[PDB]
């Protein structure tokens, strides 16, 4: 009952669908570079809540050595493609 | 390759003798510190943490992932039973002393219960149930040439 | 018995002159057909014993030995055929005579009745075990193990000699059966008590007991695998078979003779079960579990029960096989790792997929998974036992339940992990090695469906 | 129930299941009866039954057996006998109730006398 | 448990079937549990029984109607607690059949 | 290939997370993710599932069939 | 946050991975390579029936207690297909 | 098959009938032996109050 | 609340000798650092070496086996309560088990010579 | 369809 | 996993690991998402409260009682991570991820299929002897006499060269 594996337009199309719901700073408009502290003057606090979510999206756990350093939606998905070995 | 020098030796009694050591075990001075000398063959190997594998940090790759440990980190003397597949000292929310009193008081309650409902059973108010022929006494083996007490059963 | 051993003593011409490409094949094949040859002694038809003159005979607790012998013989040479690969024809040929010559001894030992010549062949022994341990070992204190190994036997040797000639004296002759039939009861004096231990004590050095088993892990770690294979499988078990053989003599004495070395026996079983949990040299935890077992057969021996004897050579011989197989299996992972430690190869069965299931197959032999005549005999044994007394079942089952553990850790520190990175030298299994683990193990099976060859006297 | 009678009430009139004939067993009945079996050894035996399965209720059970075994196949043919087994030990089992009964009253009447 | 739900809705075969395994474990009147476990209920108050044993024993054919229910709620009956993504299949013959029978 | 809907219909009317945010405007505070985890509550993943109405699954049918038989039973002694 | 020779040696261990594994790919033509239940019945219930047949009729039966047939639950009335004349009934059965 | 996402997937019959069928079948047979055997959990059988027996019987001694 | 225990340690967290911020303990755990990604580094230098043919050789666990096996008696000093640990393990129980089976013998044996012990069927012994 | 990384198995 | 953490930590990480946790065993004691919402709003608020602070005095005092309130209000058994530790599936596939090394020794009667893999493997070695021994003096000339250093791996600072110490990380198989 294995589905599919995982792949980077997906990848990025589910990352922004979550940022995107999200409601305390994002103006539903994210470059995929919008860095959350520099860019977007967000919160510790919002950017933890972020991994998590994310961590529940996709399943699996981050830890915390490189969900604290994550700061870029384009940095978390070469972390997940490097994590699940995707794009042969 | 190894050579005496690299090799454990003597209770060092000289701070001399000590730093050598621990550069030696690859490890520092002030955190180095022996068995004491009751001689029972623990020699100069170090002293170190009685904790098990189960705390090691699990995210660090390793070398020895199913050891957590690295290449030269010396290695405790009790290794054998905190090779992660024995004991665990992984930290509980609860405590030592509450929780065996927990168990035991407990256990106890249980016994002295079933021990207090063996003295107070239950039983229906009846009583034994008849059987025709004195028990079927020759059934449970009996004999053919005995005629023991004439168990005659009556109605009520 | 003369068909068994003089092929035996022209395999070392043979090997002498042969040239050095087919020295190896013609000698194994040719010990292999003295094997075979060494089942003559099985046409038992009838209880009259077999005597081929005042020099040799054969018994049931005799052959299996024998056999025994005659077939571990090609597995020494087999599993000594990787190693001193390096090491000049000339050597490997003493080597090779050094084997021979042990299996010569022993044949004609086990199958003697003069126990005088018994003993001159049980001393005979040494010089090849000594030597094969000291020139071809691996380490440096390889030395010191062959000398405890030499004086502790000796002592022994020399007050059974001493015992043999007051009754030489005393009696008029040594020959077994006639020792049966003119054999006499003692006064219980503190005379026959010495001489009770003046014939016992050297056996018991040789069957390890706790207070002499340490030159049992001294041998086998220092030693290769062919004196490891012959220590735990016969030069065990001469010990055994003397005292079985001239126990006969001694009676009463061995009833308050006993509880002593029954005791050291069933406690050195226990302590030295449970050290096997914490050794980590892998030889190390073989041997101490070889003393486990040779323990029980002790305690067997002495209270003098035809239950006990026979589950005495039942798991005589199973220990013995399974033993040697283990040894096979722990050089094995040697030669591509030169480590003994437990701990640094882990997580294999990735890469030996089959070799494991010869792995499987012995711890399941030592921790008496039925049906094995290791079972069979461990539970007669403890049968015995407890109507020798009520209150050995404990121990019994102590070491029952050490050994059901500390096999299984065996196992999963070497099959059952996660498999290193840096163990590039894991050169795959050798066919060789493979029908070592298959022959050590084959006839455990066919043994498993006929034990009748593998009883005793008593049946 | 009796068992509270028994153990915070009344200490000891509260009858012993395991004594019952203690009281004699004709101590209010001019010449008491005695019962009957319908079924010999010989049947009992034969048709291999048990201890705790053999009682005065055994020719019901053997008639079970009959109509159960022959229409195998056609089982649930024997109803009419489990209804009529169950009634015969719901009888014994009042039988024994009585008897305790019994026993109560008569415990009732001797420490009436005191 | 703590991350499923809906299971009902979203796959109606493996609910049916694990309802009725946990009413026959309950101890419902007519579900092959029944047959045994009531005969068995009757003797344990019918024979001369130790009282604590007989109480823990009721006790317990209580909590495995609450840890059943248990099962149903947390499960089958509550919100889809579990991921977004999905893909589900049970219409396979190899796990269909073997559950009817 | 898969695809996604969009990012705007997922909302909080009506549904329990509305009276959350409410108890939040109460006590002056927030609930940003709502919207996400609001993928759920709604659509076809809604109705208060019951006890009963997944215990009698098939129970109307089955009072059907029990009708079927208990005729038959009757015409057929 | 991530220093940009942390960044570049990502990026540079992640091209060089995302090309290990489209190597780790295989082309095709790789791997390259040099009634039924009637049939079924037979061969797994018949063959072993009869071999069975053979072994219990001819070396078991033959042979003193190899075999052990309970004896079987008369009840009164039921006839014998040996001999075996009638047997009786039991007595009244009131109610 | 197909996967979804966040959204409820197009099921088919045959799945959700055949719960259907094991669910009424349960049911039915429930109802079924229920009928036939309504006494099996209450019992044909009367069980008695004592004090509704008569010293005339059992015989006692007043 | 909590308390320690040989078994259950402090949590990392909880420990109050953590939290310190003072410099020399601070500069005590860089040393720690330095000190693992030296040996971290050196590893790397042969896990991936080319040219390897062999494997690596852990030297702790050399010494660690060496300290467990033969530099034991060196080392060794006897004194009190070890002596004494050492004759105990050595005599006690060994006696105690003597004990237990010598009464049950005596008690069987002289319940035989009244010839009362129940023997029947033990034909195999 | 990848590869799959395994031992000898022909020995 | 991959990268390497400092020695010592800061209060901001300290505090960060703390806020994590106690989410997590909150969606585990309230399992509804609607009530994990509410309680984590709440959490944030509380820390916002007294985020402003600086004073190591209450960020001490504060720290180490919330821990104990954690410690104490935690959940016995938490929601774990399946493909993290203590989960169902941490190593489940451990024994099928067998590593490269393992080829050299196939059989040419087995790699004789399987051909264009092992056409690429060689030209993949050959990617790493050819660009070996410069690796090591990017480091012999760049290990800092200073003698402290940290566990991190500096790149290629050429271009076309590759960096250092690629093996063990590439080639690492998959979770699958
Ligand atoms: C009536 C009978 C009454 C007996 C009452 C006592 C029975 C309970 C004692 C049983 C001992 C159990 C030992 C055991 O299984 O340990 C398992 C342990 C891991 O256990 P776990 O909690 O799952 O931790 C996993 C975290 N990685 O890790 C292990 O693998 C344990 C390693 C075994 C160490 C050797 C133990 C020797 C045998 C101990 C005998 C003592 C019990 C005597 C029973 C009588
Ligand atoms: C001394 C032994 C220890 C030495 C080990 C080294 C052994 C090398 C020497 C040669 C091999 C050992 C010879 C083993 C003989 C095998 C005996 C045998 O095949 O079993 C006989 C068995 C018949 O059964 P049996 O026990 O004889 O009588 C009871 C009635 N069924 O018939 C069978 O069913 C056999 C099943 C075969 C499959």
């Amino acid at each position: 009952s294995d589905a599919p594996p995982l792949t980077l337009d997906g990848i990025k199309d589910r990352v922004l669908y979550v940022l995107k719901l999200y409601d305390k700073i994002d103006p539903e408009k994210l470059s995929v570079n919008s860095h959350f502290m520099k860019d977007l003057g967000l919160d510790s606090l919002d950017q933890v809540e972020i991994i998590m979510a994310m961590e529940d999206e996709f399943g699996f756990e981050i830890p915390d050595i490189d969900a604290e350093k994550l700061m870029c939606p384009q940095e978390i998905v070469d972390y997940i493609a490097d994590k699940k070995d995707v794009y042969e | 390759h190894m050579t005496k020098d690299m090799l454990p030796g003597s209770y060092p009694r000289t701070p001399e003798e000590r730093a050598a050591a621990a550069k030696k075990y690859n490890m520092r001075v002030e955190d180095y510190e022996p068995y004491p000398d009751d001689g029972m063959g623990y020699g100069d190997y170090p002293m170190l943490p009685n904790r098990s594998q189960h705390e090691r940090d699990p995210w660090y790759q390793w070398d020895h992932s199913e050891l957590r440990m690295n290449w030269g980190e010396p290695i405790h003397w009790d290794l054998d039973m905190y090779i992660r597949n024995r004991v665990d000292t992984s930290p509980t929310p609860v405590s030592w002393d509450v929780m065996c009193k927990h168990l035991f008081g407990f256990v106890a309650f249980m016994v002295f219960m079933f021990w207090v409902g063996h003295v107070f059973p239950s039983y229906q108010p009846v009583g034994p149930k008849q059987y025709p022929y004195n028990n079927l006494y020759l059934e449970r083996g009996g004999d053919p040439t005995k005629e023991p007490e004439p168990v005659v059963h009556y109605d009520i | 018995m003369l068909k068994i051993i003089l092929p035996s003593l022209m395999l070392l011409p043979l090997t002498w002159l042969s040239s050095p490409k087919k020295t190896w094949t013609n000698v194994t094949s040719y010990s292999f057909l003295i094997s075979l040859t060494s089942l003559t002694l099985l046409w038992q038809t009838d209880e009259n014993y077999k005597n081929f003159s005042n020099m040799f005979s054969s018994d049931p607790l005799s052959t299996p030995l024998i056999i025994l012998t005659a077939w571990l013989l090609p597995l020494m040479l087999m599993a000594s055929q990787n190693h001193l690969k390096k090491d000049n024809n000339v050597l490997q040929k003493l080597y090779i005579s050094m084997l021979i010559s042990l299996q010569i001894l022993l044949i004609m030992t086990f199958s003697a009745t003069e126990l005088i010549m018994f003993y001159i062949l049980f001393e005979a022994t040494l010089i090849p075990t000594l030597i094969i341990i000291t020139r071809w070992g691996n380490q440096t204190e390889r030395l010191n193990a062959g000398i405890y190994f030499l004086f502790y036997t000796l002592i022994g040797s020399i007050p059974l000699l001493i015992a043999l000639i007051l009754i030489q004296n005393h009696v008029g002759t040594l020959n077994l059966m006639i020792l049966s039939f003119t054999t006499h009861t003692l006064d219980a004096s503190w005379s026959n008590n010495l001489l009770w231990l003046a014939c016992m004590m050297a056996f018991l050095i040789k069957m390890p007991l706790y207070g002499v088993h340490l030159w049992l892990p001294k041998a086998h770690v220092e030693a290769p695998i062919a004196g490891s294979m012959i220590l735990a499988a016969i030069l065990l078990k001469l010990g055994s078979y003397g005292m079985i053989r001239i126990s006969i003599i001694l009676d009463p004495l061995t009833k308050y003779m006993a509880y002593p070395f029954i005791l050291l026996s069933l406690w050195g079983m226990i302590m030295t079960s449970s050290i096997c949990l914490r050794q980590t040299d892998l030889k190390s935890l073989i041997a101490y579990s070889s003393v486990s077992h040779m323990a029980l057969v002790i305690a067997s021996i002495m209270i003098q029960t035809p239950w006990s004897f026979m589950g005495a050579t039942m798991l005589m011989i199973a220990h013995g096989l399974t033993s040697s197989l283990l040894f096979c299996l722990a050089n094995s992972n040697y030669e591509r790792i030169h480590s003994r430690t437990m701990i640094m190869a882990r997580g294999l069965q990735m890469v030996f997929p089959l070799m494991a299931t010869w792995w499987l197959m012995a711890s399941l032999a030592n921790l008496a998974l039925p049906p094995s005549i290791n079972l069979m005999g461990e539970l007669f044994i403890t049968m015995s036992l407890f109507s020798w007394s009520n209150f050995t079942i404990i121990l019994m089952g102590i070491n029952i339940i050490i050994t059901g553990m500390y096999s299984m850790y065996m196992i999963i520190t070497t099959q059952r992990g996660k498999l290193t990175n840096h163990m590039i030298n894991l050169q795959p299994s050798h066919t060789r090695e493979l029908t070592l683990m298959a022959l050590h193990m084959i006839p455990l099976i066919l043994l498993t469906t006929s034990p009748k060859l593998i009883t005793g006297l008593t049946m | 129930a009796h068992l509270t009678r028994r153990y915070l009430w009344d200490a000891s009139v509260e009858p012993d299941p395991e004594k019952i004939p203690s009281f004699p067993p004709d101590l209010g009945f001019p010449e008491r009866k005695e019962r009957v079996m319908v079924a010999t050894q010989q049947e009992m035996m034969d048709a291999q039954l048990t201890l705790q399965q053999r009682d005065y209720c055994a020719h019901y059970l053997i008639r079970l057996l009959k109509c159960k075994r022959d229409s195998f196949p056609n089982f649930l043919a024997c109803k009419h006998e489990q209804h009529d087994w169950d009634y015969c030990e719901h009888l014994d089992y009042v039988k024994r109730m009585k008897e305790f009964e019994r026993e109560r009253r008569l415990l009732q009447r001797k420490k009436r006398r005191a | 448990i703590r991350k499923m739900g809906n299971i009902t809705k979203i796959m109606p075969f493996t609910s049916s079937c694990l309802v009725i395994g946990s009413l026959a474990l309950t101890g419902m009147p007519f579900l092959t549990g029944f047959y045994s476990k009531d005969l068995i209920i009757e003797a344990i108050n019918t024979c001369n029984t130790n009282a604590w044993a007989l109480l823990i024993t009721l006790i317990a054919t209580s909590m495995t109607a609450m840890y059943s229910m248990r099962i149903i709620y947390f499960v089958t009956m509550t919100k889809p607690r579990f991921p977004p993504l999905i893909s589900i299949n049970e219409n396979d013959p190899d796990l269909m059949n073997p559950i009817k029978r | 290939k898969m695809e996604l809907p969009d990012y705007r219909q997922w909302k909080i009317e009506g549904t329990p997370l509305e009276t959350v945010q409410k108890k939040l405007a109460a006590r002056g505070l927030r609930d940003p993710w709502a919207r996400n985890e609001a993928w759920r509550y709604m659509g076809g993943f809604a109705g208060n599932i019951t006890f009963p109405s997944v215990i009698l699954k098939g129970f109307k049918w089955g009072f059907a069939a029990f009708v079927v038989a208990l005729g038959a039973e009757y015409f057929l002694d | 946050g991530y220093t940009p020779d942390e960044k570049l040696r990502l990026q540079q261990l992640r091209e060089l991975r995302r090309r290990w594994l489209k190597d780790q790919e295989l082309s095709p033509r790789e791997p390259v390579l040099p009634y039924r239940s009637s049939l079924f019945a037979v061969s797994h219930v018949l063959i072993p029936m009869w071999f069975v047949h053979y072994y219990v009729k001819y070396h078991m039966a033959t042979k003193p207690y190899t075999i052990v047939s309970s004896k079987p639950r008369i009840f009164p009335g039921d006839t014998i297909l040996e001999t075996g004349e009638v047997i009786p009934p039991m007595r009244d059965f009131p109610d | 098959i197909q996967p979804r996402y966040r959204e409820f997937p197009q099921l088919t019959r045959s799945q959700v009938i055949q719960g259907e069928f094991l669910s009424s079948l349960m049911w039915f047979w429930i109802l079924w032996r229920f009928w036939h055997d309504s006494d099996a959990v209450l019992g044909h059988f009367s069980y008695p109050d004592p004090s509704q027996w008569t010293d005339e019987e059992l015989g006692i001694p007043p | 609340k909590y308390k320690p225990a040989p078994l259950a340690t402090l949590p990392s967290t909880l420990d109050p000798a953590e939290y310190d911020v003072s410099p020399e303990t601070r500069r005590a755990q860089v040393e720690r650092l330095s000190i693992r990604a030296r040996l971290k580094r050196e590893y790397l230098l042969q896990y991936n070496d080319p040219k390897r043919v062999s494997h690596i050789e852990d030297p702790a666990l050399i010494r660690w086996t060496y300290a467990r096996s033969a530099n034991i008696y060196p080392n060794f000093r006897p004194t009190p309560k070890n002596s004494l640990l050492g004759a105990v393990a050595g005599f006690g129980p060994l006696i105690f088990w003597y004990y237990v089976f010598k009464t049950d013998r005596d008690r069987k044996e002289r319940l035989i010579q009244e010839g009362k012990l129940d023997r029947k069927f033990n034909i195999s012994y | 369809r990848l590869f799959v990384v395994k031992p000898s198995l022909y020995y | 996993a991959f990268c390497a953490p400092p020695a010592y930590l800061t209060h901001q990480q300290k505090v960060l690991r703390l806020y994590k946790r106690a989410l997590r065993h909150l969606e585990s004691w309230c399992i509804h998402r609607d009530k994990y919402r509410y309680f984590a709003c709440l959490m944030r608020a509380r820390f916002e409260e007294h985020k402003n602070e600086k004073d190591m005095m209450r960020a001490t005092q504060l720290l180490r009682e919330a821990e104990e309130e954690f410690w104490q209000n935690q959940h016995p058994q938490p929601y774990i991570f399946p493909d993290s530790p203590g989960g169902t599936s941490f190593e489940r596939y451990e024994c099928y991820k067998v590593p490269e090394w393992c080829l050299d020794y196939w059989h040419p009667s087995e790699k004789a299929m399987y051909p264009d893999y092992f056409s690429k493997r060689e030209q993949w070695k050959k990617l790493r002897m050819e660009s070996w021994d410069r690796e090591v003096k990017q480091l012999q000339e760049e290990t800092s006499p200073d003698g402290i250093m940290t566990e991190a791996l500096p790149p290629a600072r050429r271009e076309g060269d590759l960096p250092p110490l690629w093996w063990h990380i590439v080639t690492r198989p998959r979770e699958r």
